[PDB]
């Protein structure tokens, strides 16, 4: 496939609806992954999975911060994904707390000091 | 496609001498 | 480097014979103070660096050493701790260019080793409550400061890093660490333990308030410090304990129990037994610093009969800045521990009666 | 040593792991292939196996010590309470079954539980073959033990001291009720 | 199920620990039935020791 | 020799085995090897110099029945806190087949506070049992040090039960 029609599968299945039905938000969709398809800062899935242990660690949950070591090693065990950083970038993101500052922490470096 | 494909029916089988990938 | 273990004999020596009561207070054994292992600091081509080009690579790579506390091949740390500006040794036979660049660079490798010094001897058990979680509060930015050379290092390995490039990178850690190295040899020159130690961290509060870059780290180490100071608030405001290992707190109780005993000679307590202290005030509690000790005064003379200290209020009380939520929070427990030995007093062993047959 | 450490601690020697009636398992310590650190882990390892080499032998010469019943009740608790480090083993095959490269570290750290709960059981069978404990003994010097201060001892010990114990209250069971002992100089 | 999951020699062989040590009963039990002339006394000392070695094991 | 080399021989003198290139182990002073050669190494080898000193110190009270009720316990207490410092060895040999992370001091940061503070526990609690031998487990908890208070207040939470 493409990224144009895979796009149009996510707003089915977020929302549940036909492709003839929904097309407003697709429309955005369009808007929002178009003209930011580029990667912005520099890959690497050291600081991304450093960041992943340090929120688990900070919800009390000490168990699961060392269990995510030992599931991050076995995608490099298998080795049939490409791009390791941008899922786990994904998947930090769209984390929930079940139950401030980020400019004093490690950030990813910003790929403006290359020329591009 | 493959990840419906990947939706299958695995063999749970395994032997000593077959160490690597032995479906 | 030896001075330390002076004073640290000295704090303790004050808390030993300050609190009589409990046991021997902790201390930590004399390797970890004479270990030089926890303080930071402890064929290589003589070309005389005749390649241009490869001074950069090199150098740089010893500045991704230099960095974070290790000498280099051409540069080298000089051996003071005498001082706590420590100053480096580049090579001589350099490019003047180069060799002037990593002299702008090298601030915050200085301004790194007076951080984990501090860090390094305001975590003994001499300097109170208070000065142990200032040191407590650095360490999160020590963190940062390492994975950026980390990064740079791995960037270095694939050749797309240079010494102009480096000394882009590192600009916010060359503030940052020295926030830090302000804090730390703030706390040191002038000796900060207790209040002492949270009064100077909201005054820089106040030096950095536009920048809103460095106010956030010093207003981050305020609150952080604060914890240990106001948790004995929030027993000594809402009970008659104040439970002070270390004799921080701007209250301190005195065993005058052993004069004024069964007759209250001097009816003591208002006058001698409870006093306040002036330099362990953190200076934004000043303005109230006489009604605190007050507070807890009402409280203890009805735990001399009244085992209750029926207080319903027990709120949670922390530093923030802007907005005074620790003012209202004492005069809550002030106006409770006023109203309860009042109507004791006038509704158990009646004022009115014993005027009256007098 | 992988396959073969997990069969040298199932109590099946091989000739890495040299069994030795003196120094029970023993690795024989010169190899231009590996070298003196792992060596050490490997011996701290042995340690385990040896400890279950010298249970199994006792379990099995011993199932009817010198000859009876009280200590029989031993024995058919002991190789209960040693039943978790089997199916651990077991486990381990399984983890090594799907992962092909896994350290000896990640066995050390699985393994680790029960190497304390070996050597502490071992002085309760030791001093029931020093001492001679006969019979109603063997139960005081559980007991005397079973106020272990490690909580899985502890609980282990209590196990064998149940088990015995049912062997008591069957004798019991038998003179306070049909008023006949039934002892062969077992009391 | 060997012919139709993973099976090797020591999961058969704790798989078969129940009817492995119920054979070595009979080891002993069977011994003193073959280790004996007269048709009387075979019978006999074979019956009487079985009578004897349940009361061991009770 | 090489830097990888090292890392596998610091890594066994993680967990307090003699290594190749570096020789002692705390027999005179302390561990010594023989840039990023002496300094990294000296820099690593101590949070072994820690696991050799908090493992002795269980290793003998394992083997005394005197040391009572309070102090098996307090050497389980000190086993449970071994076992993870192992995890952490476990994954610092998974990674290396980069794993040159400036020779693994994020790796190593975690165990060291927590190392020493249990060296403490040890060396403070040496010699004494009974209720005196919690009361010095209590003797490390007014440190305000919360990966230091959540530690022996654990440490206490077994001992004292």
């Amino acid at each position: 496939k493409s990224p144009n029609v895979l796009l149009q599968n996510l707003c089915c299945r977020i929302l549940g609806r036909s492709e003839a039905d929904v097309a407003q938000q697709f429309q955005y969709a369009v808007r929002v992954i178009g003209s930011n398809f580029a990667p912005t800062v520099e890959r690497d899935e050291f600081l991304v999975a450093e960041k992943i242990k340090k929120e688990l660690i900070r919800q009390r949950r000490e168990a699961d911060a060392a269990l995510f070591s030992e599931l991050h090693r076995k995608l490099h065990s298998q080795g049939v994904l490409k791009n390791k950083w941008s899922i786990l970038y994904l998947l930090l993101s769209l984390s929930e707390d079940p139950r401030s500052y980020a400019t004093l922490f490690a950030q990813a470096l910003p790929r403006d000091a290359h020329s591009t | 496609l493959w990840e419906a494909a990947l939706t299958y029916e695995a063999s749970k089988r395994r032997c000593w001498e077959r160490v690597g990938c032995p479906p | 480097l030896q001075q330390s273990l002076e004073l640290k004999r000295k704090m303790l020596r004050d808390k030993q014979n300050k609190k009589n009561s409990g046991q021997h207070l902790p201390i930590f054994p004399a390797w970890v103070y004479e270990r030089p292992a926890l303080i930071g600091d402890f064929t290589a081509l003589p070309i005389g660096t005749l390649p241009l080009a490869s001074q950069e690579s090199a150098v740089v790579e010893d500045l991704l050493y230099v960095l974070v506390g290790v000498d280099g091949r051409y540069v080298s740390a000089q051996p003071l701790a005498g001082r706590q500006s420590r100053t480096f040794l580049v090579d001589p036979n350099l490019d003047l260019s180069i060799r002037e660049l990593v002299h702008r660079i090298l601030p915050v490798a200085a301004s790194y080793s007076a951080v984990t010094r501090f860090i390094e001897e305001k975590s003994s058990f001499e300097y109170g409550q208070v000065n142990h979680a200032l040191a407590a509060a650095m360490r999160t930015l020590v963190k940062e400061h390492l994975i950026l050379v980390s990064q740079l290092e791995q960037l270095h390995r694939q050749g797309l890093l240079s010494l102009q490039k480096l000394w882009f990178y590192i600009q916010p850690a060359m503030r940052t660490m020295d926030i830090l190295a302000s804090l730390a040899t703030s706390v040191d020159k002038g000796e900060c333990l207790g209040g002492s130690t949270l009064s100077l961290l909201h005054d820089r509060s106040f030096s950095y308030t536009g920048d809103s870059q460095a106010q956030e780290l010093c207003l981050y180490l305020t609150k952080a410090a604060s914890a240990p100071y106001f948790e004995v608030l929030e027993k000594w405001i809402y009970r008659g304990i104040i439970h002070d290992p270390y004799s921080e707190f701007m209250v301190e109780e005195h065993e005058l129990r052993k004069e004024r005993i069964q007759e209250d000679y001097n009816d003591k307590y208002w006058d001698q037994r409870y006093t306040i202290v002036q330099q362990q005030i953190p200076s934004f509690l000043q303005k109230m610093a006489d009604k605190i000790l007050s507070t807890g005064k009402y409280l203890n003379v009805v735990r001399e009969c009244g085992h209750d200290v029926t207080c319903p209020v027990a709120k949670e009380i922390i530093y923030t800045l802007k907005e005074r939520a620790y003012v209202e929070q004492i005069e809550k427990a002030f106006n409770y521990a006023s109203k309860v030995l009042l109507d004791f007093l006038m509704e158990e062993k009646e004022l009115v009666a014993h005027l009256r047959s007098i | 040593m992988i396959h073969e450490l997990l069969l040298a601690l199932s109590g099946y020697p091989g000739s890495i792991f040299t069994w030795n009636k003196r120094s029970g398992l023993q690795v024989s310590q010169d190899f231009p292939f590996l070298h003196p650190s792992e060596t050490s882990v490997l011996n701290r390892l042995c340690r385990l196996g040896t400890d279950y080499i010298r249970f199994t032998e006792f379990i099995e010469q011993y199932t009817g010590g010198l000859h009876g019943i009280y200590l029989r009740a031993f024995c058919t608790g002991l190789d209960s309470v040693l039943q978790p480090y089997r199916q651990a083993l077991l486990d381990l095959e399984q983890e090594f079954l799907g992962d092909p490269h896994l350290s000896i570290s990640h066995v050390n750290y699985f393994l680790d539980q029960f190497q304390l709960l070996f050597p502490s059981v071992m002085v309760v069978v030791e001093q029931i073959k020093s001492q001679k404990i006969h019979g109603c003994q063997i139960l005081e010097t559980v007991y005397k033990h079973s106020c272990g201060g490690l909580p899985p001892v502890r609980s282990a010990l209590e196990k064998i001291l149940a088990v015995c114990h049912g062997v008591m209250y069957k004798q019991l069971s038998a003179w306070m009720l049909h008023g006949l002992l039934l002892d062969q100089h077992e009391e | 199920c060997i012919i139709n999951t993973t099976i090797t020699l020591a999961i058969v062989v704790d798989k078969l620990a129940p009817r492995l040590s119920q054979l070595k009963v009979l080891h002993k039990v069977f011994s003193t039935g073959v280790a004996e002339t007269r048709n009387v006394v075979r019978a006999s000392h074979l019956l009487n020791t079985l009578y004897k070695a349940i009361l061991e094991y009770d | 020799i090489t830097e990888a080399a090292l890392v596998r021989d610091i890594l066994y003198v993680f967990q307090g085995i003699d290594g190749k290139n570096i020789k002692m182990n705390n027999t005179e002073n302390c561990y010594k090897v023989e840039r990023s050669l002496r300094d990294t190494a000296v820099r690593l080898s101590e949070l072994g110099w820690l696991h050799n000193k908090i493992r002795r110190y269980t290793d003998q009270r394992s083997l005394d029945r005197s040391f009572g009720l309070v102090g098996q316990s307090f050497c389980a207490a000190l086993h449970q806190e071994l076992r993870e410092y192992y995890r952490l060895l476990s994954v610092l040999h998974s990674q290396l087949q980069s794993l040159t992370l400036r020779r693994l001091l994020v790796w190593t940061y975690d165990p060291k506070i927590r190392l020493k503070t249990l060296a403490a526990l040890v060396d403070h609690c040496q010699g004494r049992k009974g209720g005196e031998l919690a009361s010095a487990v209590h003797a490390y908890t007014k440190t305000g040090d919360p990966y230091m208070r959540s530690l022996v207040q654990h440490i206490l939470s077994l001992v004292s039960h």
